[PDB]
C-alpha cells in the first residue's frame, strides 16, 4: 500500500531536517 | 528523548501515544501499522511489578499529535481500543524477551497530513538495513534526562551497535530478539531513549524504494545516554511471524 511515506515530506518531495543523517550512514 | 531535537512537523505520522483513561495518563509510545492496528511493547500493558496488566476498556490511543500537553483541533485523533495482543511468550520476568504487542482499533482511524502508517520490513529489506552503524531513528515524548518532559515530540537518530559489544556492555541476557542502539564513548555525538519512551518505533529510511520502516521497538536501557551503555530494542523482523499470524487471525 502506502506505508512509509510521509504526506508532508516524501509525497511533497521535501527532505526532513536530519534524514540526510540516515543515508549517509550507509557508506559509513 | 535524551538529547535529541524537536521532531518537525508530521516528521513521525504513525507516531502514536498510549494513555490510560482513568485516570489520564500518558503511558507509553506506540506506532500505527495500517488503519485499525498499533504496534508497542509488551510491557507497556503488561508489567505486574508496576502494576500493570492492562485490558483493552483502560486504555486509549491519541494519533497525530506533536505537542505533549496541547490539545490539537481537528488534526489528533482518539481511539478506543477493541483488543490487546501480547507476544505468548513475552518474558517480563527476566529480561522482556519479546517485548511486543499489538492492539486493533475499535475503528480505522482516517489518515492525513498527520497521520499515516509506517511500513514492516521484509527479509530483503531487515537484512541490508538492520547492520551495524547504520542510523535509525527513535521518536517520543519520554523523559529528557534520566530521573523533565518534552513539550513537543522529541527525535534522535541512532546508529545499530554490533551483537558482542551490546552483550558486554550489560550483565542482562539479551536475546535475538532485540538489537542495541547508541553512540560510543568517543563520539561526540549522544543521545538516546528513555523512560516513557517504551513502545515507540525505532525507523530507518530505505535508500532502495525512500519508505520509512519500523526495525525495533523501544525497550529497555539501564539509566539513559550514558557513555559505555547502549538502549535496547525489540527486534520487529524477528517477530514478524507473530505479528503477521495475528492481524490475518
Ligand atoms: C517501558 C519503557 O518506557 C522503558 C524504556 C527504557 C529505555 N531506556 C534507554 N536507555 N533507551 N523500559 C523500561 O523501563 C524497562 C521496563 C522494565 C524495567 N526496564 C528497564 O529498562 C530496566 N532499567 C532494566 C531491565 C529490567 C528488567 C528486564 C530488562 C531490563
Ligand atoms: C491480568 O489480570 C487478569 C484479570 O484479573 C488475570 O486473568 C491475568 O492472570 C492477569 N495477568 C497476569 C499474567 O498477571
Amino acid at each position: 500500500a502506502d506505508c512509509g511515506l510521509r504526506p508532508l515530506f516524501e509525497k511533497k518531495s521535501l527532505e526532513d531536517k536530519t534524514e540526510r543523517e540516515l543515508l549517509e550512514s550507509y557508506i559509513d | 528523548i535524551v538529547e535529541g531535537s524537536d521532531a518537525e512537523i508530521g516528521m513521525s505520522p504513525w507516531q502514536v501515544m498510549l494513555f490510560r483513561k482513568s485516570p489520564q495518563e500518558l503511558l507509553c509510545g506506540a506506532s500505527l501499522i495500517s488503519d485499525r492496528w498499533v504496534l508497542t511493547a509488551a510491557h507497556c500493558l503488561l508489567y505486574p511489578p508496576w502494576d500493570k496488566n492492562f485490558t483493552e476498556n483502560d486504555l486509549l490511543v491519541r494519533i497525530g499529535k506533536h505537542s505533549r500537553t496541547r490539545y490539537e483541533r481537528n488534526i489528533e485523533k482518539i481511539s478506543m481500543l477493541e483488543k490487546i495482543y501480547i507476544h505468548p511468550r513475552y518474558n517480563w520476568r527476566e529480561n522482556l524477551d519479546r517485548d511486543i504487542a499489538l492492539m486493533k482499533l475499535k475503528k480505522p482511524v482516517a489518515f492525513s497530513d498527520y497521520i499515516h502508517p509506517v511500513c514492516l520490513p521484509d527479509r530483503e529489506t531487515a537484512a541490508s538495513l538492520l547492520q551495524a552503524g547504520y542510523k535509525g531513528r527513535v521518536t517520543g515524548w519520554g523523559n529528557l534526562k534520566e530521573t523533565g518532559q518534552p513539550s513537543v515530540l522529541q527525535v534522535v537518530n541512532l546508529p545499530i551497535v554490533e551483537r558482542p559489544v551490546c552483550k558486554d556492555s550489560t550483565r542482562i541476557r539479551i536475546t535475538d530478539n532485540m538489537f542495541c542502539a547508541g553512540f560510543k564513548v568517543n563520539d561526540t555525538k549522544r543521545g538516546d531513549a528513555c523512560e516513557g519512551d517504551s513502545g515507540g518505533p525505532f525507523v530507518m529510511k530505505s535508500p532502495f524504494n525512500n519508505r520509512w520502516y519500523q526495525m525495533g521497538i523501544v525497550s529497555w536501557g539501564e539509566g539513559c545516554d550514558r557513555k559505555g551503555k547502549y538502549g535496547f530494542y525489540t527486534h520487529v523482523f524477528r517477530l514478524k511471524k507473530w505479528i503477521q499470524k495475528v492481524i490475518d487471525q
